[PDB]
């Protein structure tokens, strides 16, 4: 369960500050290990940052297509499993689509979606998809290493799911909560492509989407926080889930998808820089 | 890695090797599992996926009677699990003849179990290979539930459920006619089964084969008809037997007080729904009754003819 | 001991762990087998003792060669000859292309030789799996992993713990028959025969019940016609479904008239009327074999 | 010493979540997928699917880091 | 079978290599065939003991006597021995061998387990894992498919069980042979016929090549009840062996 889990212990943190400090870390920490190896080379944190994002946006198409149809947990797993990796490690140390690779192999076998190796490369020249996978087995154990061995992700569909149930129970002022679902699923996808991961609960996400849906369609539910969640009692804390579901909102609202351009200058740089 | 100094060997077998270790940095001994690459078919697989169960599993556990995960190091070719070091099991004492369970003991050890087992339940988590030498032991007689290598998530509807079910003496028989779906019973029928164990020192129902073990649990406890068991025929590998009349419970274990037979009809019931839970296992009158467990600190610890030419 | 270089290691088994190593005087690469006499409570391994006897006495052209037996105070070395890879590595990388029939019918009588060689020598391999038949780079195919291995001059009691696989299982062990014989070897060869030729398990079975129902949905359940004696075994239940056997027009559809029979006289219900390895040496089926 | 029953106490830092007896008393079973009876025989519920959807969804809702 | 003929005729070739050398008990600076016979008697009580089966009997017999014919040991060593052949039969034969705490049990610790596992160590490395050995009770198996009395079989086989005590007379003849003369022996006694022609062609014996191992287990089994090891009657005086044991040899053999 989420509440004694190791991803809220570790893995949650209590700004984007604490974010940004450690992958500033991260990539002075690399430039200092190729400074005492032996200029203009070197990422700036926000270019990794942009690769990371196209990386993961990548991963996600990568995920859609495969083959049999992967459940939406191992992708979401797959999807925390990189942005975890490359909160304390640098894109210019290790490539990112081996990375995602990885990831995904990993989340498989950890969701226990049972596929072979074989049909696993198969969704990738048969040469290439040789290499791809002697890679893979090498960095299986790095990225489990650098996930400090916490591996069971909890993702926002379930909650999602619960939520949904309690509303169709518990709220009959609501019609159809079902045509709440759709709109909901968008914005959760948004969600998924900030750092809303690293910075809120499951419930929290879920919830933030659902009433984001909710309002979008014209209808409020603060009745629903207040009574059916009985938070009148306690209004402090309903005060503290409506600041954070509007810092959510703002967060989606501020993403700034990556340029075509701008990522091609910057894998230019990253291919260089692994040359 | 290179903290560890091996100073003793503890077992092999088809998985991991296990040996035991000194921590050199608090100077506590540990348990080392080198996990095994199997056989050369399976060595394109990456990291073994039992290991990965052990370690996703116990990371997200933290309980006095369940084994805990120190650490998980591990060399890019081999990966090695880092233990608590128990020096028995339940199986040693089981087959210990020298020494004797009084009731007492038995009630502690069925109670730490179910102490364990209610912690793991109401996390979602079947442990689906119990049996007495997964319930490990220490100098201070606390039990442990150990071997995660089989545990799994249930409660979504997801039929992610591939076989990979405990060793038949202990198989639930709805596990039996080939289940896909299941709850909590099927760690509930393992737990009676112990306790058969238990109270008689040899196992309850020996077969030697999934048909053979059927056998045995419908000669027993009498084959069930569809008042007891609701939707039994619907199950895939259902085989009709003949209406074995069954022997009565107290016959069985004759030393058994009435408490006790009553906790152990509960954890034998053949529906799957109708079969005790550890919560209301724990609450049965049998744990409150006197004598109380024997506390864990007193708990008990382990021709011919010669020629001349 | 000090000859031979490890190159890497390969497996690691219930007893051995397994190395592909190069010999310093020759340079040929073999597989080295290492199992530590020391922390063993009872000695040497029993399997690893019966694999060694019965390896010694196997020389033929389709079985892996024990090259060498190196035996120390703590540390135990068996030297074989190295192939590269199994046939079920074979049949999953040339899945939706399919192993040509020439290739299938080659593999087939080579592996039909080796068995036979391995029962005129009252052996019972036991173990006859895709995994444990090893092919090399010119054509050939090789029975391998004799640590299940059983000779047979008196009879053999089944063993629970040690057995084959679910899939290539026969079912008169799946019935709970006292002893082996070497019908269940000629019921796994022609499951593997199925396998090869339709790119997929003949009998994918779950378990042991859902392995038996297969078989009876695939070629009927037995009577006391087809197969005397049956209701009299200690698994047989008087209540199993009747299902009527499929005729093998469906169930290995590329395979020819003489292929349909050889693997019908493969699969027979009665382990006396089975097949051998020898009388199957001899089936029509092989009269145009050559190595490819 | 004899023993006594505690129930477990872990804060899940949410709103509370009912019972799972009372699920279909007060109506969740209406809007979940019924159970197939051979999940029956084995022993699985729609219970149990509503009580982990409650649970997932209910869980660190109140919590900050 | 089809290679039933094939497994006879291997069983022929084998059991030359595997013959032990005859006379090695001359050889011996210490043991003699009285304690032999001690042995064998008491290897015969411990399978009973444990529920081992005649051929893991057989085959520790067979591996005493090949070690024993190019190695020295002293008497106190011999009982070591004899426990090390019985464990490696009952590893080769056996589907799960006793413990080796069973076999220094067995010995009342007269050896450390760690003796009796050097000890193996050092006899595999004599017989070079040479361990599937041709015996006799094989050899029994397969001339008993040419018959169906259960009387005769248990004769046969009690009789074959006697030939191991004694090594003097039996040590100069081969596995097939001594079968064959205990096979014809239990049909004269129970039923009187002789020597079938069938196993005369399978295995190209006739009564005049037996005849020598004829006459010598002839004489054993008149004289074995003075004999002064006597586990082996008792082993076969049970009803599951047919209680055999307790039957009437023939006064006369023509």
């Amino acid at each position: 369960m989420y509440h004694n889990s190791s991803q809220k212990r570790h893995w949650t943190f209590s700004s984007e500050e604490q974010l940004a400090r450690l992958r500033a870390d991260a990539n002075r920490k690399f430039r200092c290990k190729a400074v005492a190896n032996g200029d203009p080379v070197f990422l700036e944190p926000h270019e990794e940052m942009t690769l990371c994002k196209y990386y993961e946006k990548r991963l996600l198409e990568f995920c859609s297509v495969f083959k049999p149809a992967m459940p939406r947990s191992v992708v979401g797993t797959a999807c925390m499993y990189f942005k975890r990796f490359y909160l304390n490690n640098s894109v210019m140390e290790y490539h990112p689509r081996i990375i995602m690779l990885t990831c995904a192999f990993l989340a498989c076998k950890v969701d226990e979606f049972n596929v072979s190796s074989p049909q696993f490369v198969g969704n990738l020249s048969p040469l290439g998809q040789e290499k791809a996978l002697e890679q893979i087995l090498e960095y299986e154990l790095l990225l489990i290493q650098q996930l400090n061995f916490h591996l069971i992700v909890h993702n926002p569909y379930r909650p999602f799911e619960g939520f949904l149930i309690d509303l169709k129970t518990r709220y009959p002022i609501l019609e159809n909560p079902e045509i709440l679902r759709k709109t909901a699923d968008d914005f959760l996808n948004r969600i998924a492509l900030t750092d809303a991961y690293l910075l809120y609960t499951p419930s929290q996400i879920a919830l933030t989407a659902i009433l984001s849906s909710a309002s979008r369609a014209g209808i409020t539910m603060e009745s629903y926080l207040s009574e059916s969640l009985m938070l009148k009692e306690n209004r402090t804390c309903l005060s503290q889930l409506l600041d954070i579901m509007k810092s959510m909102r703002n967060l989606v609202k501020k993403y700034e998808p990556p340029r075509s351009e701008e990522v091609a200058v910057l894998k230019q740089k990253l291919e260089r820089c692994h040359s | 890695a290179k903290r560890y100094e091996k100073l003793d060997f503890l077992g092999e077998g088809q998985f991991a090797t296990v040996y035991k270790a000194r921590d050199k940095n608090t100077n506590q001994i540990v348990a080392i599992k080198k996990i095994k690459l199997g056989h050369r078919s399976e060595a394109k697989d990456g990291i073994n996926r039992t290991a990965l169960r052990e370690i996703k599993l116990l990371q997200e556990l933290s309980h006095p009677n369940i084994i805990g995960l120190l650490d998980a190091f591990g060399h890019k070719s081999n990966i090695s699990l880092v233990f608590d070091f128990m020096e028995t099991d339940l199986e040693v004492i089981i087959k210990d003849n020298s020494l004797v369970l009084t009731p007492s003991h038995i009630k502690a050890y069925m109670l730490m179990t179910l102490q364990g087992l209610e912690y793991l339940h109401q996390h979602w988590i079947l442990h689906r290979d119990l049996k007495p030498n997964n319930l490990l032991l220490d100098e201070n007689g606390v039990l442990k539930l150990a071997d995660f290598g089989l545990a799994k998530s249930f409660g979504s509807p997801n039929r992610a459920y591939t076989h990979q079910v405990v060793t038949r003496w202990y198989r639930a028989p709805e596990l039996l006619f080939g289940a896909r779906m299941y709850g909590v019973g099927v760690d509930m029928w393992a737990v009676g089964c112990i306790l058969a164990e238990l109270l008689l020192r040899v196992p309850f129902l020996p077969g030697d084969s999934d048909l053979d073990q059927l056998t045995r649990i419908f000669e027993t406890l009498g084959t069930p008809t569809e008042e007891q068991w609701p939707d039994m025929c619907s199950l895939p590998d259902y085989v009709t037997f003949k209406s074995f009349p069954g022997i009565p419970l107290h016959h069985i274990f004759s030393a058994a007080g009435d408490d006790l037979l009553d906790l152990i009809q509960g954890l034998f019931l053949f529906n799957p729904c109708a079969r005790i839970t550890a919560t209301q296992a724990l609450k049965m009158k049998y744990f409150s009754n006197r004598p109380g467990p024997t506390p864990g600190c007193q708990l008990p610890r382990p021709l011919p003819k010669k020629l001349i030419f | 001991m000090e000859n031979f270089q490890k190159v890497e290691k390969i497996g690691e088994g219930t007893y051995g762990v397994v190395y592909k190593a190069r010999n310093k005087l020759t340079g040929e690469v073999v597989a080295l087998k290492k199992i530590r006499l020391d922390t063993e409570t009872e000695g040497v391994p029993s399997t690893a003792i019966r694999e060694i006897s019965l390896l010694k006495e196997l020389n033929h052209p389709n079985i892996v060669k024990l090259l060498d037996v190196i035996h120390t105070e703590n540390k135990l070395y068996l030297v074989f000859e190295f192939l590269h890879q199994d046939l079920k590595k074979f049949m999953d990388a040339s899945a939706l292309t399919g192993i040509p029939l020439p290739l299938i019918k080659s593999y087939l009588f080579q592996l039909l030789q080796g068995l036979a060689f391995c029962h005129s020598h009252r052996v019972l391999h036991r173990d006859l799996k895709p995994q444990n038949l090893l092919i090399n780079t010119e054509g050939a195919i090789k029975l391998a992993d004799f640590g299940l291995a059983r000779a047979f001059g008196v009879p053999v009691r089944t063993y629970t713990h040690e057995v084959v696989t679910l899939w290539y299982r026969a079912p008169e062990i799946l019935l709970g028959c006292k002893y082996y014989s070497t019908a269940v070897d000629i019921w796994s060869l022609g499951c593997i025969f199925a396998e090869m030729v339709t790119r997929r398990a003949l009998f994918p079975g779950d378990s042991e019940i859902d392995q038996l129902f297969r078989i009876f949905r695939t070629l009927g359940t037995p009577d006391e016609v087809v197969w005397p004696g049956v209701t009299s075994m200690p698994d047989y239940k008087p209540s199993f479904p009747k299902w009527a056997r499929q005729d093998f027009s469906k169930v290995v559809p590329p395979l020819d008239e003489d292929g349909r029979s050889l693997l019908s006289q493969m699969l027979h219900y009665d382990p006396n009327k089975r097949i051998s390895a020898k009388a199957a040496l001899a089936h029509p089926f092989f009269q145009d074999v050559t190595k490819p | 010493a004899l023993y006594e029953y505690q129930p477990l106490q872990i804060e899940t830092y949410g709103p509370h979540v009912p019972e799972l007896e009372m699920l279909g008393r007060l109506g969740y079973l209406n809007h979940v997928r019924a159970a197939s009876p051979q999940d029956l025989a084995g022993g699985y519920t729609s219970s149990l699917a509503c009580h982990r959807a409650l649970q997932d969804a209910f869980s660190g809702l109140f919590w900050q880091p | 079978p089809d290679y039933h003929e094939d497994i006879h005729t291997y069983l022929r070739e084998m059991e030359v290599k595997c013959k032990p050398k005859v006379g090695y008990m001359k050889k011996q600076p210490d043991i003699t065939n009285s304690m032999r016979a001690i042995l064998v008697d008491w290897l015969v009580e411990v399978g009973e003991e444990y529920k081992l089966q005649n051929e893991t009997l057989h085959l520790a017999v067979n591996y005493i006597d090949r070690f024993l014919s190019s190695m020295s040991v002293l008497r106190g060593k011999l009982q070591l021995v004899g426990t090390a052949a019985m464990l490696l039969a009952s590893k080769f034969e056996e589907i799960y061998p006793p413990e080796v705490a069973e076999f220094v049990y067995i010995t009342d610790d007269t050896y450390t387990k760690k003796q009796v596992l050097r000890m193996e160590h050092l006899v595999l490395k004599v017989l070079t894992f040479d361990l599937a050995a041709p015996t006799v009770n094989q050899f029994l198996t397969q001339y008993f498919l040419h018959q169906a009395n259960c009387k005769v079989e248990s004769l046969a086989m009690f009789l074959g069980e006697l030939s191991l005590i004694d090594a003097d007379p039996y040590l100069k003849y081969l596995p097939s042979v001594i079968a064959g003369a205990a096979f014809h022996l239990a049909l004269y006694t129970v039923t009187g016929q002789s020597w079938p022609e069938s196993l005369i062609r399978k295995t190209g014996y006739t009564l005049e090549s037996l005849k020598p191992c004829l006459m010598d287990l002839h004489q054993t089994y008149l004289k074995a009840p003075q004999h002064a090891q006597q586990s082996i009657r008792e082993k076969y005086k049970n009803s599951k062996y047919h209680g055999v044991s307790l039957l009437n040899p023939p006064e006369t053999l023509n």
